[PDB]
């Protein structure tokens, strides 16, 4: 439960990731224009039957099950993996375009104390 | 049949517990590459907004 | 404690000297005109008295001072910033008196929605619904804005985040003793999970939901529904949902209260049940 | 570990909304001053 | 080398500028002063370095400037954290009153968690840590993050039923059980919570452990139902038959089937530190 | 394929263009239409002439009054040349992380400097100016706090030193992030790994000081008796007490059958066993 519940919201954080990374291209875009516009203004068994009794059967069947749902466990896991990984690439490409917008406007904010004087 | 099955379990869950420490590891990277970018965004605005505050009051001084 | 003595005090000092600036600013336009410069510079005393009230941990003082600095700001026709001060004086009356901050957070959404700031408005009416649902019983209201919402993300192309607000509207329609409704949405939700690679695995429970909220409606149309539900998710099948739900069926069949009461115990035993689903189980243990 | 993880990814959800939101407000001012710089340069011509 | 000794010339050379254009008489000397305590870091000194990043700052707040002044005194902080835990403090709390001042309070609340951190690990200090503790919790508590209130809260608890009494663990622990329950991800520690409180109050004495643990049973049914119920009763029982043979046993077995975090064994024992 | 031949006459003659135009106030143009070409003969697929012109793109930025954007460019055309010869991407990186540094940005210098590390290593047989690239970014990592980055450039090196019969910068270095990691609530499960590995390690210098190590490990953090690597390095300790290559390769057998063994522990695995 825990695992589904994981993967479910991990998959909502990533379309979110996605939405702010268009947001993050449109804030470069419309900030960029705004500085031109600026600058041109100017399995068989699991339990040995010690005795034979009811109650080792069931232990096989038990064990079974754990076993299988390990095995769905694994593709759970698996899954979770990829999304990550995706999202790691995204966020360190923002990092490159945020460095850039700041850098732009650090010239600019001189830009507006240097033509005044 | 008990070796197989046994060692079988045994390399799932060692696979298992390796990308999930992988993953772990690549979550930690992950929180504090975001609160980096995190803090360099809020300075971002923060500057630009005094900047464009900054610019508003002068050009209405001026004129 | 000294400290909050002190801080009451200066707090109380800073927004005196805002209310004799915002007294003066009158005379001073009347007289030289001074300009715009005396209303703005009493806005940021404002917001200072107030963050220093919150400091203080006086909700209520800074909730007022921060309704008084909307006013005052608006009046100078800038609407973003006012809004703003209305989110910040809800969010200090949320401790003091959960009403105003009501209005005022509605007032700060037609403000947001006004320039098509839908986001902040949709996240707005989905913290105004979640408040509605904590202190009020009435669960309409709380629909109303979740819905709102909803509509609001869809028209904003937020896939997979209104899906939150369906779920959460599914629920309290079942909650609310109205069955067909939070079924159609749970069917919903569960047929558009099964073409998600991830969701798809998530999207049977749901299916369950629905045939358990289908199983107030009527016993044996929620029998028949599984099996359209069956052939669509075959995969359902290995699942303890479907053994679950057709031992549940059997043991009504024959009025045997004895095991549907062994099956639920068992279960709950394996792990622990949500109220919903215990609810549900009572209702249905009614007939 | 899955406790531990589900906490932290928890945590990181809250931080990405936090982003989200300080970024909304970023780009609201920045498309309100760009309309203000238009209509600034257009007039001034 | 060459590199160590050339960056520590040129950052000379950079300070004497600053210093001679300061004499003349504004911003430009921030910069120079910033690069020279770049050029510090990068000749490894670690003293001289966040003093330069301190003369800066003051030097950029000289014009009422906050966000970076306070940034380049939290940069001061960090550097001498490691080399002078004294001047890393008095940053880190300029920068605190800073943005306290300004609102930033989620900067106040970490900068207050890497006070108290540094109280714990690098200093010998457990009073002014816990009180950072608690207010860096109440700061995020008010900044909607109740995750990291909730974490320091914990660790003052365990602080305090360490050195001092447990009712303030005893608090704490229910409290946040209480909150957890309802809390689904959360709602499996809870139980744990609950249980911590129990053995808070077992040190004390065995009759306010029993009333806790039975409200608890009543209130809560599921605690019944896990293994910590059986070894409480059972340490019950051994403590109220004042046979400490029994209570060892108990202790050992417990200790067999699962393993410990050093904590629980140390509480165990002071607790077989006054059956008598 | 004749798409090759078109882009590369369309490169080459917007190169030509440019060159004309720059030979025609005009700097900023000269330089954005060479960086346009070079991105021209990027897209074209030609890495030499692509790397060439987007360097002299880069050279004449340098002479247009800017510095982050210079380092930008810098570090583009290292990457340019990545595929072209090593030398000259090489030099370039190092430029543009000295720039960085200069600039303060050091958490970007020393992931440059990770990067021509690894580059430079998988490409060329030497190891030691890897070796030293990874120190330094341990170094800018550690003082900017980026615990993680130089944790794993100390482990690379550590590796890298264990597999060069130094063995003691190895243990070193495991140990000390072992210790901690037990320190931190997180990463302690993993930390263990390392010291069995480490352990191996251990052995190396010596067998007689094998035990004491173990029990010093076994004290120092008593949940590591749990690990069935420990033993299996207890059984492989003691079966070695005798001239016998049936147990320790029984033993490896066994071990492998469960998880496939890293090749480099297969290494100092079958290097112990023979001496």
């Amino acid at each position: 439960d825990a695992g589904i519940r994981t993967l479910v919201m991990l998959d909502e954080q990533g379309e979110q990731l996605e939405r702010i990374e268009e947001g993050m291209d449109q804030i470069n875009k419309d900030m960029k224009e705004a500085e031109k516009n600026l600058t041109d203004l100017g399995s068989g068994g699991f339990i040995r039957r010690v005795t034979n009794d009811a109650r080792e059967n069931e232990m096989d069947e038990n064990l079974e099950q754990v076993s299988g749902i390990i095995g769905n466990l694994r593709h759970m896991a698996l899954d979770m993996g990829n999304e990550i990984d995706t999202q790691n690439r995204q966020i360190d490409r923002i990092m490159e375009k945020a460095d850039s917008n700041k850098t732009r406007i650090d010239e600019a904010n001189q830009r507006a104390t240097k033509m005044l004087g | 049949t008990r070796h197989s099955e046994i060692i079988k379990l045994e390399n799932s869950i060692r696979e298992l517990h390796d990308m999930f420490m992988d993953m772990a590891m690549l979550v930690e990277s992950q929180g504090e590459m975001i609160d980096r970018i995190e803090y360099n965004v809020e300075h971002a605005v923060d500057y630009v907004e005094r900047a464009v505050s900054d610019t508003k009051k002068a050009v209405k001084y001026q004129s | 404690g000294m400290d909050t003595s002190g801080k009451q005090a200066e707090a109380m000092a800073l927004l005196a000297e805002a209310e004799r600036k915002v007294k003066n600013s009158q005379s001073f336009f009347s007289g030289l005109f001074g300009g715009s410069s005396k209303i703005e510079e009493a806005c940021e005393i404002y917001a200072r008295a107030a963050n220093m009230f919150k400091m203080a941990k006086n909700w209520s003082a800074a909730g007022n001072a921060f309704c008084q600095a909307a006013q005052l700001h608006l009046q100078l026709q800038s609407k973003h910033d006012a809004a703003t001060c209305f989110v910040d004086a809800g969010n200090a009356f949320k401790k003091a008196d959960p009403q105003e901050a009501i209005n005022c957070l509605m007032r700060a959404i037609e403000i947001y929605t006004d320039m098509g700031r839908f986001t902040i408005a949709a996240k707005h009416h989905i913290s105004i619904a979640e408040i509605y649902e904590t202190e009020l019983v009435d669960v309409e209201k709380a629909i109303a804005h979740y819905e709102q919402s909803a509509d609001y993300y869809k028209g904003e192309e937020s896939n997979s985040s209104a899906n939150k607000c369906l779920l959460k509207v599914a629920g309290y329609a079942a909650q609310l003793e109205q069955y067909q409704k939070a079924i159609d949405i749970y069917e919903q939700v569960g047929t558009s999970a099964m073409d998600s690679p991830l969701l798809k695995y998530s999207a049977k429970d749901y299916f369950f939901k629905a045939a358990l909220c289908h199983f107030c409606i009527d016993m044996l149309n929620a029998k028949l529904a599984v099996q359209k539900y069956e052939e669509l998710f075959p995969a359902f099948s290995d699942s303890r949902e479907c053994k679950l739900m057709k031992k549940l069926l059997e043991a009504h069949e024959e009025q045997n209260v004895d095991s549907y009461t062994e099956s639920v115990k068992e279960y709950d035993s394996i792990s622990r049940l949500d109220q919903w689903l215990t609810t549900m189980l009572l209702r249905i243990k009614k007939t």
